[PDB]
């Protein structure tokens, strides 16, 4: 489950 | 943290006060029980013998694979100062404390005791029906109490105003209510044995001029007592603080003998489910639990819909997990909560897919989960959700005439723990309202 | 070397877009713009701004009934 | 409720708390809760007689949701319809009900089932020559249909238009009306002799759903509800294998024609001199005493319009007696002028065949007096984890919009907002990267996109295939 | 960090103990290893309170159990 991390893009 | 909280705050009292407290035999056997277990065997081997063993024997006894908790007992002991270190004649003596040791003495070979542990009036009462129904009855009113259902009989003074003062139920006149907060969850998940405990501690805290030993002395030989048994009628100090007893469901007085109940045993650190609940996809709730304390604390949480006489059925809802953040809940506590009041079905079922994951993979071993992802997913979300915004309050600095003098204040900050954010391109920092006070004086410094 | 009052309001690009927007229709909300992430507000505006949002940012979210 | 002290988190519950009832000590294998008032059922699917219910519970309750482990269930008045048609008295359902509730049925439970479960099987609606009879097997009847306001062994005509008037009279007044087909006895209407070739195999799911349309032994009017992929398709085969009649099949598509009739040829033995499809490009009506028609809604809803080559087979069409009639997809059926077939269209059994049978307006209810009540619905997670249907692993990706889109956004209005959100360079990232990592492993990716332009644009730069309303067949 | 069970095998019987008395010094040192015995299980249940105890005598025609009692007072201690 990744609610933790980072955005995606760039 | 039961034995580690009682044990730290015997630790915090003085040594001069802990002389005084291992008078009474009966709470020198409650103390004693807390140690280690390896303490507890020294112990047993010093309080039969007066005479001294040098430090390095002890240490013989203990192999080298347990050396380790050695360590931890010797240190456990001394700091309760039961164990005196003498040094002398160039060796490192070691001797238990004389009235530690003639309490033990007495408490085992039946010395003269002084009703350390009380008498009997051979005039006993119906455990199950009267002793169980009123504690359960006591305890369960200030448990309503505290999760904010409504209830008829509100708390005394007493208990009330230890539960305000404390982290406990925190309250405001503005608001004109009381609510839960973050430690409040916390104290519902904690077991009876822990919940019982932490209104003792804090209200041993509270209570001034009243001995700290005294009300020390009467909790511990509480335990001592048997349920279901009489106990005639005690220092002055002791006589208030019995009747204040009553108040958390401890100790029942039909108006001379006071009767221990099933919470006072309990308290000496004694040795499907109700509250198990079923978390699905549909974010629907079926807690297989009949009592008003199990909905109440469900509710905090859970959007209730229906009640059966078997079991209460709800929903979660957004509505109801940000009720339950507003207030100071973690949502790691609440998943906490559901984990550990799950149903059996829940965990063969997630076994079953754990068995079947390493059946066609078992390199791959990941902590099995009862309830579904997606619940904890969408509940930390939401958690997410509320700290969507950040903001913190204080002050703004610009115009530095130099750059040295912008970099030298900026750094003092930093060095303080009082910066928060920094613009080296603008010469702008922003600073917490708590420090701000710290990075103005260093300014005209 | 002036103490503006204000809350140090740390936000992500799509959220800065809509203070900027509440800041359009009310001038007083937003100080002044400290950088993309960074922003600085009135004080007291901080507890209106936030349920202010809260509505704005309540409508995209679906509710079952 | 009679003398039951309120609890103290009693006021929680506004006045859905039902601890006024008692339970038996036999709770522990009973699998069935019941609401007294709401009508809601909960089941539990880990304990004995679970699937001893499963079915039963289908029959007489519709499902709201059936999760993993608790399964939620409600009684209404359509769903019980629905029972009472298939040999079903509110003796049966009240002592069944009984026999496995945890909770007593409540008096309003009680009574529910008693008023709407004696209405059903005084009236029937007959078909004769093209005439629609309202037959009653009771001359009470004609006192209270014939004095009807709207209306106008005894039989009596009434108009093929006013069908769809009647029936929701029906509906409307004690009396509900039931289609049932009588096809062994059936001889004036020719037959068609096809059965299913021996390769052919019939899973149980779908056994189960033919044996709730031919339960009493004449065919009925009602809706299959199955999963995408549960093979409704031979479902409508088997209902028309076993009729041995005229058919027509109705759908919604051009190229859904062809699979239909594909389908047809393979899993049944009718020859294809008997099979004509009535599409726009070719629109020959078979010549034979009787076969099948194959077109879509469009062809046959037409009023205005209709063509040289068109009115005649509207002719044929409407000049013989049809026996029955397939609609798949048959959740667009109650459109404005969709439902219009079903009343021009003269048959004696009408099945309806979709795998979702919901729709965004209050009309998905009207499905019960255009073709008949619901009949059987497979859940999905039954046959799943069966190896009928696939596993999926359902995902949605958040992807925040950059900060320069974003800007225009809050100015845009709502018309020109769906196209600025649809194109934000964050979606483009994840499409293409999801693409390519699938691609990696394998896997044939279908892109779906209802804004035409938004779907041009990723196929332009991604240089891959697109289809859209335009492209020819 | 578990509670434990104690069961003690006292071997009882006046000639095993009588033979001790005539070549030792001491008289009715039943008594002393009796007495020692009640403080050392009492010791064993201090030190935990979850701990069990039993006691079987082995005497001349058979065994017995002392504690616990079987379900088929004098004062002795205080
Ligand atoms: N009993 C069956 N035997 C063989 N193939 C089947 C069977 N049931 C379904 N299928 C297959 O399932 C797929 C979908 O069938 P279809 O009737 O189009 O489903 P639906 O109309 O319910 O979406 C096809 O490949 C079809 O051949
Ligand atoms: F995909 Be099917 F026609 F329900």
């Amino acid at each position: 489950s990744t609610i933790g991390k980072t955005a995606l893009g760039r | 943290s039961l034995k580690h909280s009682v044990t730290q705050y015997l630790e915090e009292i003085p040594q001069q006060v802990q002389n005084r407290l291992y008078t009474s035999p009966a709470t020198c056997l409650a103390i004693y029980r807390i140690l280690p277990p390896l303490a507890k065997f020294f112990i047993m081997a010093m309080v039969f013998n007066e005479n001294e063993v040098p430090l390095l024997d002890l240490d013989k006894w203990v192999n080298s694979n347990g050396k380790l908790q050695f360590q931890n007992a010797i240190k456990s002991m001394k700091s309760l100062h039961l164990l005196i270190p003498n040094k002398s004649s160039g060796t490192l003596m070691i001797n238990l404390n004389p009235t530690f040791k003639i309490s033990l003495r007495n408490a085992l070979t039946g010395g003269e005791v002084q009703n350390s542990f009380g008498v009997v009036v051979e005039e006993n009462v119906v455990s199950l029906d009267l002793l169980d129904e009123y504690s359960a009855n006591k305890w369960e009113t200030i448990l309503h109490f505290m999760v904010g259902t409504p209830l008829a009989k509100i708390p005394s003074e007493k208990v009330l105003n230890l539960l305000k003062h404390s982290k406990l139920m925190e309250e405001v006149n503005s608001t004109g209510e009381f609510k839960i907060t973050n430690e409040g969850f916390q104290f519902l998940l904690q077991e009876i044995n822990s919940q019982l405990w932490t209104l003792l501690l804090q209200y041993l805290k509270m209570i001034e001029t009243m001995d700290l030993v005294d009300v020390l002395h009467f909790i511990f030989m509480l335990g001592a007592l048997e349920v279901g048994k009489a106990y005639k009628i005690l220092s002055e100090t002791q006589r208030i603080m019995l009747q204040d007893m009553r108040d958390y469901g401890l100790v029942f007085q039909k108006h001379s003998i006071f009767y221990p109940t099933k919470l006072a045993l309990m308290l000496t650190s004694d040795t499907i489910p109700d509250g198990s609940l079923i978390v699905e996809t549909n974010f629907k709730i079926y807690s297989y639990s009949n009592s008003p304390l199990q909905i109440a604390v469900l509710s905090l949480f859970v959007h209730l819909k229906a009640r059966f006489v078997n079991m209460v059925l709800g929903q979660i809802t957004r509505e109801s997990i940000r009720r339950a953040l507003t207030n100071g809940i973690t949502a790691d506590q609440i998943i906490a909560y559901l984990e550990t009041h799950a149903h059996p079905q829940m965990r063969r079922l997630a076994e079953e897919k754990l068995e079947k994951k390493l059946e066609l993979d078992p390199n791959c071993k990941e902590p099995l989960q009862v309830l579904p992802p997606t619940v904890v997913d969408q509940i930390r979300l939401w958690q997410l959700e509320l700290d969507r915004v950040i903001t913190y309050e204080g002050s703004l600095y610009s115009d530095f005439e130099t750059s040295q003098e912008y970099n030298l204040l900026s750094k003092y900050a930093q060095d303080i723990g009082v910066l928060l954010w920094k613009d080296d391109k603008k010469k702008k920092f922003f600073i917490s309202k708590e420090g701000n006070s710290q990075v103005l004086d260093f300014a005209k410094r | 070397a002036r103490a503006r009052k204000g809350a140090l309001v740390q936000c992500d690009p799509s959220i800065k877009a809509l203070i900027l927007q509440i800041d359009a229709k009310m001038s007083d909300i937003v100080l002044e713009e400290l950088d993309d992430t960074h922003l600085l507000v009135n004080p007291s505006k901080v507890e209106f701004v936030k349920h202010e949002l809260n509505r704005l940012l309540s409508k995209n979210i679906y509710n079952p009934m | 409720p009679a003398d039951f002290v309120p609890d103290s988190v009693s006021g929680m519950f506004r006045s859905h708390d039902f601890s006024y009832l008692r339970l038996r000590p036999d709770h522990a294998s009973r699998p069935l809760w019941i609401s007294p008032s709401d009508g809601r059922i909960i089941l539990e699917s880990f304990s004995p007689l679970a699937e001893q219910a499963q079915d039963f519970l289908v029959t007489i309750a519709e499902p709201i949701s059936r999760p993993s482990h608790i399964h939620e269930y409600k009684i209404t008045a359509y769903s019980l319809y629905a029972a009472v048609s298939v040999g079903l008295e509110t003796d049966d359902i009240i002592s069944v009900l009984d026999r496995l509730s945890k909770v007593p049925v409540a008096e309003s439970i009680i009574n529910f089932i008693k008023g709407a479960t004696i209405s059903y099987g005084k009236v029937k609606l007959v078909i004769k020559h093209n005439r629609y009879f309202v037959e009653t097997t009771q001359a009470d009847i004609l006192q209270m249909l014939l004095n009807d306001s709207v209306i106008g062994v005894h039989s009596f005509e009434i108009a093929n238009e006013s069908v769809e008037v009647v029936k929701k009279r029906c509906q409307e007044i004690d009396y509900p009306v039931l289609e049932e087909y009588d096809f062994r006895n059936d001889h004036r209407n020719p037959d068609l002799d096809i059965d299913l070739k021996p390769s052919t195999q019939i899973r149980p799911y779908q056994e189960k759903s033919l044996s709730k349309m031919f339960g009493n032994g004449r065919a009925r009017s009602g809706i299959i509800v199955l999963p995408c992929g549960a093979g409704k398709t031979l479902v409508g085969i088997t209902a028309a294998c076993t009729i041995k009649k005229s058919v027509i099949v109705l759908c919604t598509s051009s190229v859904s024609v062809m699979q239909w009739r594909q389908q047809f040829l393979q899993w049944c033995t009718l020859q294809p001199e008997n099979c004509a499809v009535f599409t726009s490009d070719n629109k020959e009506m078979f010549q034979t005493e009787s076969g099948l028609v194959v077109s879509t809604y469009s062809m046959v809803a037409n009023t205005r319009n209709r063509s040289h080559d068109s009115q005649k087979v509207m002719d044929f069409l409407t000049g013989r007696e049809w026996g029955f009639i397939i609609l798949d997809e048959v959740h667009v059926v109650p459109a404005a002028m969709f439902r219009r077939v079903v009343s021009t269209i003269a048959a004696h059994a009408k099945l309806g065949l979709t795998a979702t049978l919901v729709r965004e307006d209050d009309k998905i209810g009207d499905l019960n007096f255009l073709i008949g009540p619901k009949l059987y619905e497979a859940n999905w997670m039954e046959l799943s984890q069966k190896g009928h249907i696939a596993n999926v692993q359902c995902a949605e990706v958040w992807c925040p919009m950059t900060a320069e889109f974003y800007q225009e956004y809050l100015r845009e209005t709502a018309r020109k907002r769906m196209l600025l959100y649809i194109m934000n360079p964050t979606k483009f990232q994840a499409c293409q990267f999801l693409i390519q990592y699938h691609e990696r492993r394998g896997d044939k990716i279908i892109v779906f996109s209802d804004n035409v332009y938004a779907l041009q644009e990723y196929a332009l730069k991604m240089g891959k295939p697109f289809i859209y309303g335009s492209t020819p067949q | 960090e578990s509670p434990s069970l104690l069961t003690v095998i006292i071997e009882i019987a006046p000639k095993l103990w009588t033979t001790f008395d005539e070549e030792g010094n001491e008289k009715g040192s039943i008594i002393k290893v009796l007495e020692a015995l009640i403080v050392f299980l009492n010791a064993h249940l201090a030190f935990n309170s979850a701990n069990k105890v039993a006691v079987i005598a082995a005497y001349s025609q058979g065994i017995k159990y002392l504690y616990p009692e079987s379900t088929s007072d004098l004062k002795i201690i205080n």
